[PDB]
Parts: structure tokens; C-alpha cells; sequence
DNA sequence: TATCTGACACGTGCCTGGAGACTAGGGAGTAATCCCCTTGGCGGTTAAAACGCGGGGGACAGCGCGTACGTGCGTTTAAGCGGTGCTAGAGCTGTCTACGACCAATTGAGCGGCCTCGGCACCGGG
DNA sequence: CCCGGTGCCGAGGCCGCTCAATTGGTCGTAGACAGCTCTAGCACCGCTTAAACGCACGTACGCGCTGTCCCCCGCGTTTTAACCGCCAAGGGGATTACTCCCTAGTCTCCAGGCACGTGTCAGATA
């Protein structure tokens, strides 16, 4: 029983990609790469979290640890996706 | 209002003296211009990061303690305004 | 579950877990596994379809770490996210 | 090092087009200030040891993009 | 003794240091013997830095530590600067 | 009402030279050293309780995390002065 | 010792990174540079071994040094 | 254009294991261990051999000499 | 030579946060078992390292030139400083309410073992 | 420098078990919101003067040009030790079960450290 994410991957690239295989090295990188980028934004969250005495950590501030994580473009997408991904979650 | 033009109020004896403490005896006429625009992405990198956080404190006023934040997160940890 | 919920690929009950369990704060809302659920999806389907493009670019039909550095490399945002990490397997 | 009036006005001009509405406390400035110069002089001490690597004596703005790209 | 500052004999508080260690998110547990072992880390830090300041400024004829001595201490010290060469020290020359 | 290590810096300062002063600017800048290691340290021995599934930080996480983080014999130093207290505080 | 990492070795590395002519006294630099990262890198993973009371370093202690030292590593955990 | 590994398996494996007995003398390295600890020098050596030879281009020459390895180190830090 | 003038530095009030004392409950320590993964040693082959020679390509020095940099000096601009003055706006505080933690029951997503075939390295004729 | 024949081991899919996630519900407390007061950032004025600018001039040196030579790359031949495969042995990592003592939690108490106010040592002023 160990946690990862290989099968939320395989879905991701059966999506993008519905004919394109992918090496289990490469799993393990992408598996690395989920891991530290979800690390990275939680704890720049946490700081965010901490830095203004709030307890609670909401979807605003991981909206604002990705958009200082992240360069331009993929800080825009990726906060349009989250807006979209908590908008459908909660419109339920 | 607004504002123009302020990166060539950074004179060229101001890069001078920056240079002089830096070690550097003799700068090249094209070296001033370099450092405009250096130094001017430097501050646009930073002022992006502290702009960011007081945002998102819902506030209208950078504080001393955004700009360290800003810095801390660019790796120049600075010390003096806790 | 709450990813069909949110219409995402990644689970929203694992990434719940790994903020409550990661002592990042006192408390975390329900809206903040969502976002970034949605966060580590579109960054994860980015790095797939890049890599796979670029495997296509090379006639083969699996993504490989050497696939993985090519997309990483050649995009200016996505390698100023990477440039402190080094990819086993990945060359130059 | 650099006057604080001309560094202040930079300040504001550069955060005018993140934020239309901001205003910045003293110490934001200072701070801003101390960090640029300490910069500054840093990017000038290895634009001087590249300088000296090349033989010269003189800083060239190529000194400078060495200093840059490797410093990453 | 009463205060745990004084039963270690530290000069920095170790009941501060445990309420830090306590709220900082951490962990959800925080040993006893903890906070007294970081307080006297942390006081020997400053002890040192402190008393190569005040060396310095004894070295110029001056009477108090001012950001300048303190630049002084760390840069010409090697495992100091070491630990703090990413740090601008604020009107420190 | 904000805290600080003011005084204790002081009373450092007291048994280091009996007879100096240090300005206000100087003693800003130690006591924003003082958080900065407090925080590195901490940080460090939280990682260290997590990566080994424990709860609790111990004085042995603390002391992990002053190995790690100082120079020789600064940390020879700090282990030593840290061991010290430890005994002197469990003796009583 | 030091001595296995061969001349060879260090041209293909030097290659690898773009270099087109190689001086004679590159090599020993490269020796010791590659002794000195070593030495940091294995330190801090011994370190983190002996923390957790195990007798055997494994992958993830050297990838936490890495990461310690700022040189984040994907492919092993 | 390749993506293999440079340095040899087995004096890399020596030369780690002789530096380790300076720091604990009892140890055992897991085979993943020296994995990684080769893909991280390789690629250091790589970036370094890299940074030298723009300073070497920068110096207009042609070579590397031991004085680019110490202005990168000096530069990178 | 009186005096007066700020940043250190010490004298009170107090309130709030740290301490003394005790429970209750589980995180962690430790004995015991299993086996997975490490260590070491040996043999073949063959690919890579090592040595040795020749030249020409590039490093290094000297020289010569003209260009652009430092220094000086008089002028011109605007920073710095005091003073006023206001108003956004950060912080403190008083409520109350909605959102997150906990716990009980249930179940289905996900993980481990296993199995069959396709994507990729080889080749020797095309 | 392409092509069909052979070929192989890990990738993708299947099946059953299990414990972590979902469902409904209550408790509690964090924060969202409205109000208010005091600060400090921002705008404008008058004056002083220190820094910045604009030209002139010598000259320090950066760039090119040629020459000298040395030592690095290509290449060929010899050596060696890396690597794949096997085998034998064990030891230390991973898990499981039993106990205990150490820490969160609670309550009462009290002292210590933070504010405010005033005294005081280098230094220039009337």
C-alpha cells in the first residue's frame, strides 16, 4: 500500500494523448514533478496562510501561491482552471 | 497621476559610486544603459511579488514586511525591517 | 467522489488528506483541495502533451525521460519552473 | 549610493502598472533601496572579475551579460 | 526554579521558544527537552555574532555595535558568512 | 502588545561585553537574525519528524537540524552549548 | 581513488557540455571539483541516514541532501 | 544528443564509497543510492563544464583552462 | 565656561502568558520474525583506457594606432529640508453566523499479484 | 542509407481485497462584517546648496596585426579492467505485538516583560 499518483497520469495522458504510451521512468519523474509542485504550492500557501495569523487555508491562498509560483502564462491558466475546477465542485 | 521616464533619473555618477564599491576602476560609456535595464528588472520582478501579497492581504499600502517577504521568496533575505 | 464532483482526474480526498495531514495549518477548507487538485492537473497535462508532441516529433510512441527534458527545455516558462531540477535519464 | 527621491519616483512608476490604486510606506522604499543597491554592487564586483578574466581593465556591457547568465 | 530559562540557564526563553515550536505549524507535537535545546542553540548564535561585533567596534575606538560592525563580523568570518551569504545586513556598508 | 528578543539579546550582549552598547539599528538587525534561524532550524526539524512518519520533534530533530544547517565546528559548537542545557534542564 | 575518473571521462563530459578544446590541467580541476560536491552531497545524506538509526543510505536520503543543497533530483522518489 | 550516463559504473561506485568512510565507517549504499549520486555529478560536471567554456568564448579563446573553472565557481558560488 | 539636546537606559503598572499540578490516552520504544537486498568473490570478452608520435592550430607576446575615458571647471538643476495640511486607511473591537473538525456506518476506488502482446533494438539484404 | 524477418521483456489490462473516502449530523469557534479613531502617506511651498551636467584636453589602453612556438587532437597499437553472469552468505530493513511514560489538555495562580515616562552621556550652542 503506497500512495501515487500514476493512474491519475495515465487518465491525464489517455486524455491528451489516447495513442501514446509512456515509459514507467517517466512516471516516475512525472510522479516526482506532482509531488514537488504540490508541495511547493502548499507550503508557499501555508506561509500565506500564517503571514496574515489566518488558520485556515482556503482556496485563496492557493490561488495566490500559484500565481507567485508559476511564470506569466501558466499562472493564467492555471488559476482559470482552479476558478473552473471550484466553481463546478461547489455549483453541485 | 502618472509617471514617466524616472529609470534615467539613475545618473550616470550614481552607477559610478555603485561601481566604485563594487571595485570596478574604469566603466565603458555603454555600461550605463545595462544597468538601467537590470536594475529595472529587478525591481519589476520584486515590486510584482510585493504587489501580490498586499494584494491578496486586502489591503492598499506595500509594507516593509511585503517587500522582505518578496525578497525572501526571491532568495535575497534582508535584515533590519522585522 | 469529489473529483467527478469537480470534473477533474486527480483526486480532490487524497490532495484533502495531504493538506490536513501535512501540518500546513490548523484547519483547510473544502474548496482549497479542489483548486489545487485542478492546479496539478493542468500543469501535469501540459508536461504530457508537450512530451508526447515532442515524441511524435522523434517517431516514437511512448513518452521517455529524454521526451520529458526535450518539452521542459524548450519552453521558456515551463523551465523557469525547472531550472533548479535535474531529470534522470534526461541529457541535454 | 543613488538619490532617494529619483529611486522613490522609479518605485512608484514601475508599481503603477501592476496596481493603479497603491501607495507605499517609507520603510517599503527603504527597503526596496538597500536591496537594489546590495544588488547592484554585487552584479559590479563580477562584472569586474570578468573583466579582469578578459585581460581589460575596462567593464564592457558583455562583462555584465557574463555576470547575468551565469549568476543564473 | 520557576522560569525554564533559568532552570536550563539560558538567557533566551525557552516557554517563548516552546509556544513558537507549539503554533508554528510543525508538527503536532513538540518534545519537552526541545524549545530548551533550540533557545541554547539560538544563544549561542547570538553570543558569538555579538561578541565579534563588539570586538570590532572595540577595534575602530567605538562604544556601541552599529549595522556596520556587525557587516564587519559576519564578512570576515568564514563558516558566519557562510551561513548568511544571502543576507543584505541594512545600512551595513 | 509586540514581542521581541530585545531583551534577552541585551542581556547576551551584558555577559558578552559588560560595558557596550548596541544601537537600535543594530539590535533590528539581530533580532531579525534571531527569527531567521529560529525559522531555518525549525523548518529543518519539522521536515526531518515528517520524513520519518513521527509526531513529535524531539531534541534529536533540533539537533539533526543544527548539523545540517551549520558550518563545523559553528554546529560542533551549537550541539555542544544545546546538549549542555538539555542536561542541565532534565538534572533538576 | 579519484584517479578512476579518466581523462576520457572527462572529455566526454566536457563534450557534452559544448567544449571544443581542452586544456592539460582542466582534469585535476575536475577531480577535485567532483571530490568537493561528493563530499558535501554524501555528508549531508550520511547525516540524514543516521537520523533515522538505519545503517544502509538509500535513494530518497540522497535526493532530501540534493534538495538540501538546492539540486532537486526527479527519477528516484 | 545522447541521454546515457559518462562516468564508468564501478570507479564512481569506489570513489563514493571511499569518501563515505571518512564521514561513517560502517555504512552500506542501496544501488539506487549511487544512482543518483552519479546522475547528480554528471549533470553538475555538465553545467559546469558548460558555464566554462562561455567564459573561455568570453576570454576569445578557443581552450578551457583551469582559470574558467574557478571564475564560474566564483560566479555560481 | 552654562546649556540644551537627542538615542540609550532605567523606574513603575499591570495583564497576560507562562508556570505548578494532575489526568488520560496514545506515540513511541523495544523484543521477535522474515526475507529482500546487499556484499564479495570468480571467470570470460571485448570495449575502453593508456601510451606514443606528428603537425598545425591556437595561445601568448610585442607594437602601433586612434578612440573613448578620467579629470577639471564653470554652470544649472533639483534633491533635502523645515512646515502645513488633509484624508485615505490600517488597526482595534463587538457580534453572529456559517464553515470546518469528529465521529459512526458503509462502500467503492485503488493497490498488489498476474498475465499476454505490442513498441523498440538488431540485422543483413534491399 | 531503407526493409521485412525475428525477438523480447516491460507496458497495459484483469480480479479480488481492503481501508480510506463519502454521507448525514452536531459542536464549536474563526472569521466576515459594521463601526471608529488615530496615524502616516501624499500633495504643495520657500530656501540652500550640493550634486549633476556640459566641454576641453590629454592620454591609457582596447583592438587589430604579425610573429613564435608548444602542446592538443588524430590516429595507431597495446593493455586492463568494466561488465554480464553465476553463486554463496548474511544482515539489516520492514512489519507485528505489548507496554509505558510523555505530552496535549485543563485549571488556578502569579511574575515578567512590554509599554510609558523620565534621567543621562557624546556633542555643538549660544
Amino acid at each position: 500500500r503506497k500512495e501515487s499518483y500514476s493512474i491519475y497520469v495515465y487518465k491525464v495522458l489517455k486524455q491528451v494523448h489516447p495513442d501514446t504510451g509512456i515509459s514507467s521512468k517517466a512516471m516516475g519523474i512525472m510522479n516526482s514533478f506532482v509531488n514537488d509542485i504540490f508541495e511547493r504550492i502548499a507550503s508557499e500557501a501555508s506561509r500565506l496562510a500564517h503571514y496574515n495569523k489566518r488558520s485556515t487555508i482556503t482556496s485563496r491562498e492557493v490561488q495566490t501561491a500559484v500565481r507567485l509560483l508559476l511564470p506569466g502564462e501558466l499562472a493564467k491558466h492555471a488559476v482559470s482552471e482552479g476558478t473552473k475546477a471550484v466553481t463546478k465542485y461547489t455549483s453541485s | 497621476k502618472v509617471l514617466r521616464d524616472n529609470i534615467q533619473g539613475i545618473t550616470k555618477p550614481a552607477i559610478r559610486r555603485l561601481a566604485r564599491r563594487g571595485g570596478v576602476k574604469r566603466i565603458s560609456g555603454l555600461i550605463y544603459e545595462e544597468t538601467r535595464g537590470v536594475l529595472k528588472v529587478f525591481l519589476e520582478n520584486v515590486i510584482r511579488d510585493a504587489v501580490t501579497y498586499t494584494e491578496h492581504a486586502k489591503r492598499k499600502t506595500v509594507t516593509a514586511m511585503d517587500v522582505v517577504y518578496a525578497l525572501k521568496r526571491q532568495g535575497r533575505t534582508l535584515y533590519g525591517f522585522g | 467522489t469529489r473529483s467527478s464532483r469537480a470534473g477533474l482526474q486527480f483526486p480532490v480526498g487524497r490532495v484533502h488528506r495531504l493538506l490536513r495531514k501535512g501540518n500546513y495549518s490548523e484547519r483547510v477548507g473544502a474548496g482549497a483541495p479542489v483548486y489545487l487538485a485542478a492546479v496539478l492537473e493542468y500543469l501535469t497535462a501540459e508536461i504530457l502533451e508537450l512530451a508526447g508532441n515532442a515524441a511524435r516529433d522523434n517517431k516514437k510512441t511512448r513518452i521517455i525521460p529524454r521526451h520529458l527534458q526535450l518539452a521542459i527545455r524548450n519552453d521558456e516558462e515551463l523551465n523557469k519552473l525547472l531550472g533548479r531540477v535535474t531529470i534522470a535519464q534526461g541529457g541535454v | 549610493l543613488i538619490r532617494k527621491l529619483p529611486f522613490q519616483r522609479l518605485v512608484l512608476e514601475i508599481a503603477q502598472d501592476f496596481k493603479t490604486d497603491l501607495c507605499f510606506q517609507s520603510a517599503a522604499i527603504g527597503a526596496l533601496q538597500e536591496a537594489s543597491e546590495a544588488y547592484l554592487v554585487g552584479l559590479f564586483e563580477d562584472t569586474n572579475l570578468c573583466a579582469i578574466h578578459a585581460k581589460r581593465v575596462t567593464i564592457m556591457p558583455k562583462d555584465t551579460q557574463l555576470a547575468g547568465y551565469i549568476c543564473r
